[PDB]
């Protein structure tokens, strides 16, 4: 009942840069015996939350040096010092000082890279899918970042979809860039009764859409 | 680790129930309190339940969310954890964690490697595979993606292999979302151009849950 805000949820680092993640809850954590229970955690992906600093600047026994907790009342930080790459995931605040244990919404360390314009590739409906009675017009938008994308669907020009499924993958370690499939499912009928399909990225590396689309009433 | 290690997780039909055991060898379990926290796959934390130790008379407290649906029960004699989820519902599906007080420096210190708990009525669908190939065109590039599109599978996980002999793909593998009741995926592979249509690019989709692999070459 007292909300752990984090500040920020995502945070782009290169790696021997100094991090920062700030957490901020909705009441005095202070407690009236015992002593500003604000934990933070670190959980690396596919796996458990691990403990890093209890009772703000505490660190807990693994936690190497790197770590610096701190804050006073309400506001709270977790201060990584040069962000080794074994720290990427996402980190944790908590309060136990009032039931209930409430956690922030966590802050996902990311890695730089340059800016990258990515493939953008639409693909029409296998006769094989047709054959039972829906379409779907994929479109893979590969290898891009930062991961701050805009996928548009055009049906015969009429203007944006509704039936848009995009799925991001989490940072390509190699290039290190995100990749993004916006998938549209048609009906069987609704297909047949529209020629062109577009799909049209809009990337902060280009002030123009990259555009890629393809012609029902062909292959 | 020394860990806390938790089974008994399943699919469960709504309004269903299951008995989630923990173990943690330890120390002096005999004296800690036991934690367990969920984690649905759709966000963060939120902590289920608690149970003190024989001294504070088990004293067991519950979040708002789960009271009465969860019993949450603790037999020393065998250092073991329970979880009694009565009457479930969709939104208990989540990653069940185990944690255990770490008593000496602070509490909610070590969290096993988890477990999972679906609740859906949906059934145990195949998957539909199909292929995505550009279409007309042909090769444009250097490079060229190719495609397969996952859609309709229940429960949770698929494995997409390919057959791209030697081939200088770079696969993306792309989570799946929910679609309709049931999930949709898809994976990219980019190959030479030339090298297709002559080289036989192949996408290997098995499902545990219902014992299916499906090729498809693309062509």
């Amino acid at each position: 009942d007292v909300v752990m805000t984090q500040t920020p949820l995502s945070l782009p680092v290169s790696l021997g840069d100094q991090a920062s993640i700030s957490c901020r809850s909705s009441q005095s954590l202070v407690h009236s015996n015992g002593n500003t229970y604000l934990h933070w955690y670190l959980q690396k992906p596919g796996q458990s939350p691990k403990l890093l600093i209890y009772k703000v600047s505490n660190r807990f026994s693994g936690v190497p040096d790197r770590f610096s907790g701190s804050g006073s009342g309400t506001d709270f930080t977790l201060k990584i010092s040069r962000v080794e790459a074994e720290d990427l995931g996402v980190y944790f605040c908590s309060q136990s000082t009032h039931v209930p244990l409430t956690f922030g919404a966590g802050t996902k360390l990311e890695l730089k890279r340059a800016d990258a314009a990515p493939t953008v590739s639409i693909f029409p409906p296998s006769s094989e899918q047709l054959t039972s009675g829906g379409a779907s017009v994929v479109c893979f938008l590969n290898n891009f970042y930062p991961k701050d994308i805009n996928v548009k669907w055009k049906i015969d020009g009429s203007e944006r979809q509704n039936g848009v499924l995009n799925s991001w993958t989490d940072q390509d370690s190699k290039d290190s860039t995100y990749s993004m499939s916006s998938t549209l499912t048609l009906t069987k009928d609704e297909y047949e009764r529209h020629n062109s399909y577009t799909c049209e990225a809009t990337h902060k590396t280009s002030t123009s859409p990259i555009v890629k689309s393809f012609n029902r009433n062909e292959c | 680790e020394v860990q806390p290690v938790e089974t008994g997780g399943g699919l469960v039909q709504p309004k269903g129930s299951l008995k989630l055991s923990c173990a943690a060898s330890g120390f002096s379990f005999n004296t800690n309190a036991m934690n367990w926290v969920r984690q649905a796959p759709g966000k963060g934390l939120e902590w289920v339940a608690r149970i003190r130790s024989k001294s504070n008379n088990y004293a067991t407290y519950y979040a708002d969310s789960v009271k009465d649906r969860f019993t949450i029960s603790r037999d020393d004699s065998q250092n073991m954890l329970y979880l009694q989820m009565n009457n479930l519902k969709t939104e208990d599906t989540a990653m069940y964690y185990c944690v255990r007080d770490q008593t000496g420096t602070a509490w909610f210190a070590y969290w096993g490697q988890g477990t999972l708990v679906t609740v859906s009525a949906a059934k145990t669908t195949p998957p539909s595979v199909y292929p995505l190939a550009p279409g007309c065109g042909d090769t444009t590039g250097s490079s060229v993606t190719l495609g397969c599109l996952v859609k309709g599978y229940f429960p949770e996980s698929v494995t997409v292999t390919w057959n791209s002999g030697s081939l200088s793909s770079s696969v993306h593998t792309f989570p799946a979302l929910l679609q309709s009741g049931l999930y949709t995926m898809s994976s990219s592979v980019t190959v030479p151009s030339s090298t297709w249509p002559s080289q036989t690019v192949t996408c290997s989709v098995a499902h545990p849950a219902s014992s299916t692999t499906v090729d498809k070459k693309l062509e």
